[PDB]
């Protein structure tokens, strides 16, 4: 048939619409991972940390979930949690939206503040203390360094871009967060279907620190607005063997973006997603990717955005 | 002014 048994299986088969204010002769085409089970390209990741986990025994009836983050994860890992049935906390600053901690108050997590001034290390550090007290009831999935992260990538985001294109797919625009979608995409198309695609990696300017690596360059991180994005290191789950290219976006002109596929495209996308399209519309109207179509990843969705300056 | 980790 096609039923899923709980909501964690109807991750993915997300749409691709092709943008008419934006590159050259429609090259620029975006994926909305906004239509997805908790509305954000995070859920294909908190659906397979959680299947692998069950897998390999470290998850399993009775255990608990224990971890750290301030985004779509946390969202992601909440619905997982409440359709297989775990108990789970989430540690993040004093500092989150209201919005957002209603929402996960909403899907049933234990919801753990840490100090403002602590930031995500503050966060980190209280959700690995309580791990510790009791380190066979507790698993922490760690997006960041989780290898179930860009595999699921792999598995689905990749084939359905490779598919919905019919393999005519030269570039992939992408942020980077914790790096596992431009990495099971481009692993995906790459070595999978063995087309040799430019991996476009878009990270802000506030912050850029692929860039500086790169270049051999001092890497200094900072504070932006495209939320999302930005960590402000180089992730585990970021492969940069499979990264061809490099762009850097504002916050200001992301956000700008972001307001445009709205008004002019019909498309309700979040901040990321304007950064990501602002990356793509420069190489875009490159004569070098005349030819390219260019495949964008939008992450979330705007309401996801009400509270902020998206708005 | 998202930073070190969030979010993400």
């Amino acid at each position: 048939m096609a039923i899923y048994a709980d909501n964690s299986y109807s991750i993915g088969n997300t749409p691709l619409v092709r943008l008419k204010h934006f590159g050259h002769n429609g090259n620029v085409v975006v994926k909305i991972e906004g239509r997805n089970p908790s509305y954000s390209v995070k859920c294909r990741i908190g659906a397979n940390m959680v299947w692998q986990a069950e897998k390999d025994g470290t998850l399993t009836k009775g255990k608990e979930i224990v971890d750290a983050t301030s985004g779509n994860t946390g969202i992601a890992l909440a619905y997982v949690a409440a359709a297989r049935g775990y108990k789970i906390t989430l540690t993040m600053p004093e500092t989150m939206s209201l919005e957002r901690k209603r929402l996960l108050c909403g899907l049933g997590v234990n919801l753990v503040l840490t100090e403002g001034a602590k930031g995500m290390k503050g966060a980190i550090a209280k959700a690995e203390e309580i791990v510790a007290s009791d380190p066979s009831r507790y698993v922490m999935l760690k997006q960041f360094e989780n290898p179930a992260n860009p595999q699921i990538h792999r598995e689905t985001t990749g084939p359905e871009i490779w598919k919905d294109t019919d393999g005519k797919v030269d570039v992939v625009v992408a942020g980077v967060g914790t790096g596992g979608s431009i990495t099971g995409i481009s692993r995906a198309i790459k070595l999978d279907f063995g087309k040799q695609i430019t991996s476009v990696a878009v990270e802000p300017v506030e912050s850029p620190v692929i860039s500086q690596t790169l270049a051999g360059e001092e890497v200094k991180p900072g504070p932006h607005k495209i939320q999302g994005i930005g960590a402000g290191f180089i992730p585990k789950n970021l492969d940069l063997s499979i990264i061809d290219r490099v762009e850097t976006v504002d916050s200001d002109t992301a956000l700008a973006t972001a307001r445009r596929l709205m008004a002019e495209e019909g498309i309700l996308a979040g901040i990321s997603s304007g950064a990501a399209v602002a990356a793509a519309d420069r190489l875009a109207k490159l004569p070098e990717f005349a030819d390219k179509l260019i495949v964008v990843i939008l992450p979330s969705a705007s309401e996801r955005y009400l509270s902020t300056a998206l708005f | 002014t998202f930073e070190y980790g969030d979010g993400i």
